[PDB]
RNA sequence: CGACUCUCGGCAACGGAUAUCUCGGCUCUCGCAUCGAUGAAGAACGUAGCGAAAUGCGAUACCUGGUGUGAAUUGCAGAA
RNA sequence: UACUAUCCAGCGAAACCACAGCCAAGGGAACGGGCUUGGCGGAAUCAGCGGGGAAAGAAGACCCUGUUGAGCUUGACUCUA
RNA sequence: GGAGGGCGCGGCGGCCGAUGCAAAACCCGGGGCGCGAGCCCGGGCGGAGCGGCCGUCGGUGCAGAUCUUGGUGGUAGUAGC
RNA sequence: GUUCGUCUGACUUGGGUAUAGGGGCGAAAGACUAAUCGAACCAUCUAGUAGCUGGUUCCCUCCGAAGUUUCCCUCAGGAU
RNA sequence: UACAGGCGAGAGACCGAUAGCGAACAAGUACCGCGAGGGAAAGAUGAAAAGGACUUUGAAAAGAGAGUCAAAGAGUGCUUGAAAUUGCCGGGAGGGAAGCGGAUGGGGGCCGGCGAUGCGCCCCGGCCGUAUGCGGAACGGCUCUUGCUGGUCCGCCGCUCG
């Protein structure tokens, strides 16, 4: 018909619960979020749903360093929602406690975080006790950083004049 | 008869015959079957003798491309193509003699009726190869053929009997 | 397939050996099941036969015939027994081959070397049982 | 004639296993006997114990 | 359309360097020496 | 013909490798022969270790 | 208006596909060492009652001694 | 005038075949058996025939091109008996 | 040209079914389903093994290729002998 | 087939014998060297290469181009 | 440490007679070429030959009967016997008429399909019995030592009804 009309038909489609979701535990967890979100007022739990949909190859590991650094008395020991996993490459003995909830924890993290304080909470519990999703920060995690933006291949991706 | 074709009759009431792997033209010997089908035993036998002599021609209703033509067409009035193949006429004559005899084995009369059904099929093709110019070789081959001949005792009296109130006058 | 470092195991090989049967192969495949009376004398279920034995058809359609074993055929492994026959069209009677497994041994000629087979196999069955 | 493809000795009939990956699979298998649903689902006929 | 000696990409990774250009390294030889005699490993491994 | 920020690949192949070959086809059998050899050596010595 | 031209079915002939078979191939793996002027590798031509072939053998010729097994060989004949 | 053709009895291929076969003009890969528009519109056919089927035989031998050869020549490049 | 979701075949691990009281195969101007890929069922022929479903894997689906190999036409009962 | 060149010599022709592949032989046509000659035939390297011609195999869905820029012994093709 | 030959073995998500080796079969055979060399086609009756005596026609080959077979719709063209082609016959159509072979519409020709025959009510015939007591049990909420409330069912007797 139109080219204008075709413009509406060629729209977006990011959209996907991931091409293959092998993990049954991931798959049931997103169903739990799916049920609660439409039965609650929570913008925050809706954001969680997207980050656990499309990819796992995008979910960022977050070290104990920097997790500690943004809860520095300007967040009074809330709940840290970590999309990917906690990793343990630091020793400071961090914050004297903190309740950290995540999708996955490393085995080292399970021991380390709880023996610094608080409790390693599961995302099942996050959904249970906060479908409301309040007093909460999705703490952080980067992959956009120095290594592996477009910095790929063999010899990266450059200052930029020619490549 | 072989692994058998269209008989459609009763086996006791009919006679069966086949000649196998006779070397004749496949194209000539079918045409003989079409032109002279259903006619009594003596008349059919005489017709075949006539073809050999060239007293009677066989109309070649099918086959063209410059195919040999009517000295006489005779039966069916006119008809453009015609030949009188002597050898193929002789072979079907021999089969007819066998069929008459086969009827006797059944316990049917020799006196019985006419050729209900004929088929003609190419049994195989016999090998041989002949030399041609320019150093190539192209085959000259003959077709052995099986021909079946069926005499059926049903056909004449069934049509005759419930002709009444009008109609009949024949045999 | 199932276990063991040994010489023999191959679906093709089993067929190959038994069809064309060398002499030792013939005799072991010529082992035909005993009748129940004989089983309790010689304490074995099956023994190689002979030619001066008498053997009864149990298994087939031809069941109920008895005769002496007239011949044994190597080349296609078959045995031929008297009176198990089919009739040719002219009225000639020709023996129908029977497998030694199918037929059951009525009567034995002991012999001396064949007799030795009975003793060794009997000793065999004694050892396991007691 | 030959065909340029149709096999010829190259094809890896060895795919490497990761032991940590394998460990999870082995551990999971024990747990599957302590849930009756999977046993039934696999198609075991059982009149079994208390 | 293809005949896989066009779009397949020619045969060999030259002509992308040869007369065409982009990627990799350009202006090549630096120092040379050392051979298979004077060889491997000066390690730097963090104490942290 | 890279269309990547890759260095264009340095092979090592470098001959007709089909002609040469070398397979780990022998490898599954290989350990067993050394192991049974060790068992045989123990029989040969009888008492005293003599591992080497 | 037979016929012809065309088409299909039913039954066939043609043909050897398909299915189902396979004492074979194929490929991998394992064990093994062991040719010859002391006449080899390879060939030729003969020899079976009736054989063209394959297989076997060499004027001691489809085989011999010795040994094992323990009654067949078979298409027919035959020795007893 | 012979021997064919033709016609017969017997015997009996091949080349070749997308599917086939009536014209005219039109447009159209810019020269139609088929489309479009008009004219037409013999079954079933044989002997002839050389207009047509851009008939068939032959990946045009010419001609151009290929980073394709080879024969030859030499004051080509580079080596050498 | 990409991506997406399916179908069919052969074999393998699983699971369930079918059979000489008639398997598979093959035939069928016989019925019905699915948009299709295909599927289903009946009748005829036949006589010994086979199919569905869940995983796995390919020497995995044909109309061609001046195709390869086998069969068979029209040519043609014609040129001809 | 007819017509015709030569037919006692640089004649005709057989057998035996010599010369073999960048080689032979040539009263020289690049002719010929077993239906094969501007480098014979055979097997191998070789499953050699070819930007070019041919063909490229089950379905449905949704989206959907370009013959343009730049460099090139490049203008029948690549990179970009 | 090696192993595409030789000998003697074990196996494969190998191949299934145009495939697999050139060769499942007499295969490096037959055959091709002067030679160097090139090199096929070709497996399956059936349980058993029980491989069609005999009679009859025919010069014979064959046929027709018969015999045999579980089956000759298995007769050494042999298990199954596809496509193409060919034959017979039937149907449609018509011998005043123009062909892409199909789609679309109608008629013929051919054939499969079409609630077991429904409901309410009452009368007879037929069978069973609840509640409650009895007697034996799988259950529940739960508690979870332990406790209290709620079971239904069957056996089949009693007592009243349906």
């Amino acid at each position: 018909m139109g080219i204008d009309l075709v413009a509406g038909g060629r729209n977006k489609r990011t959209k996907r619960v991931a091409p293959k979701s092998d993990d049954v535990y991931l798959k049931l967890l997103v169903k739990l979020y799916r049920f609660l979100v439409r039965r609650t007022k929570s913008k925050f739990n809706a954001v969680i749903l997207k980050r656990l949909f499309m990819s796992k190859t995008n979910r960022p590991p977050l070290s104990m360093r920097r997790l500690s650094n943004f809860m520095k008395g300007k967040e009074e020991k809330n709940i840290a929602v970590v999309v990917g996993t906690i990793t343990d490459d630091m020793r400071i003995q961090e914050v004297p406690a903190m309740k950290v909830t995540a999708l996955r924890f490393t085995e080292t993290a399970r021991a380390r975080i709880i023996n610094a304080g608080g409790e390693c909470l599961t995302f099942d519990q996050l959904a249970l006790r906060a479908p409301t999703g309040e007093n909460t920060i999705l703490l952080r995690g980067p992959k956009n950083a120095r290594e592996a933006v477009r910095h790929f291949g063999k010899a990266p991706g450059v200052p930029h004049s020619h490549t | 008869m072989v692994k058998y074709s269209r008989e459609a009759n009763n086996p006791t009431k009919s006679s069966k015959a086949m000649g196998r792997d006779l070397r004749v033209h496949f194209k000539n010997t079918r045409e003989t079957a079409f032109a002279i089908r259903k006619l009594p035993l003596g008349k059919a036998k005489r017709y075949l003798e006539d073809v050999i002599a060239h007293k009677q021609a066989i109309p070649f209703r099918r086959y063209c491309g410059g195919v040999g033509r009517t000295a006489q067409a005779k039966s069916r009035h006119s008809n453009g193509q015609g030949r009188w193949p002597a050898k193929s006429a002789r072979f079907i004559l021999d089969l007819l003699k066998n069929a008459e005899s086969n009827a006797e084995v059944k316990g049917l009369d020799v006196d019985t009726l006419y050729v209900s059904h004929i088929q003609v099929n190419q049994a195989q093709k016999q090998r041989r190869r002949t030399y041609r110019a320019h150093g190539r070789i192209n085959p000259y081959m003959s077709s052995p053929c099986h021909i079946e001949l069926i005499l059926s005792e049903k056909e004449e009296p069934v049509k005759k009997e419930p002709e009444s109130q009008i109609a009949a006058r024949k045999a | 397939m199932k276990r063991n470092p040994r010489v023999t195991s191959s679906r093709r090989k089993c067929r190959k050996a038994h069809f064309t049967a060398p002499s030792s192969v013939r005799r072991v495949l010529m082992s035909a099941a005993l009748s129940t009376e004989l089983r309790h004398k010689y304490n074995v279920r099956s023994i190689p036969i002979r030619k001066d034995d008498e053997v009864q058809v149990v298994r087939g359609s031809y069941k109920g015939r008895e005769g002496k074993v007239v011949q044994v055929y190597r080349r296609r492994w078959v045995i031929h027994v008297e009176r198990i026959t089919r009739e040719k069209v002219n009225g000639s009677t020709v023996n129908v081959g029977i497998h030694p497994s199918k037929v059951v041994v009525t009567k034995l000629k002991l012999d001396k070397d064949r007799k030795a087979i009975l003793d060794r196999k009997a000793s065999g069955r004694a050892a396991d049982k007691a | 004639g030959r065909m340029f493809a149709p096999t010829k000795t190259w094809r890896k009939w060895h795919r490497r296993v990761n032991v940590h990956l394998r460990r999870v699979a082995v551990a999971s298998a024990l747990a599957a006997t302590s849930v009756p649903s999977l046993v039934l689902a696999r198609g075991h006929r059982i009149e079994t114990v208390p | 359309m293809t005949t896989r000696f066009k779009k397949n990409r020619k045969k060999r990774g030259h002509v992308s360097a040869g007369h065409g250009r982009i990627g990799k390294h350009r202006k090549h030889p630096g120092g040379r020496g050392n051979a298979g005699g004077m060889h491997h490993h000066r390690i730097l491994f963090d104490k942290y | 013909m890279v269309k990547h920020n890759n260095v264009i690949p340095n092979g090592h192949f470098k001959k007709h490798w089909q002609n040469y070959v070398k397979t780990w086809f022998n490898q599954p059998a290989r350990k067993q022969r050394r192991r049974i050899a060790r068992q045989k050596k123990a029989v040969k010595i009888f008492p005293r270790p003599t591992s080497g």
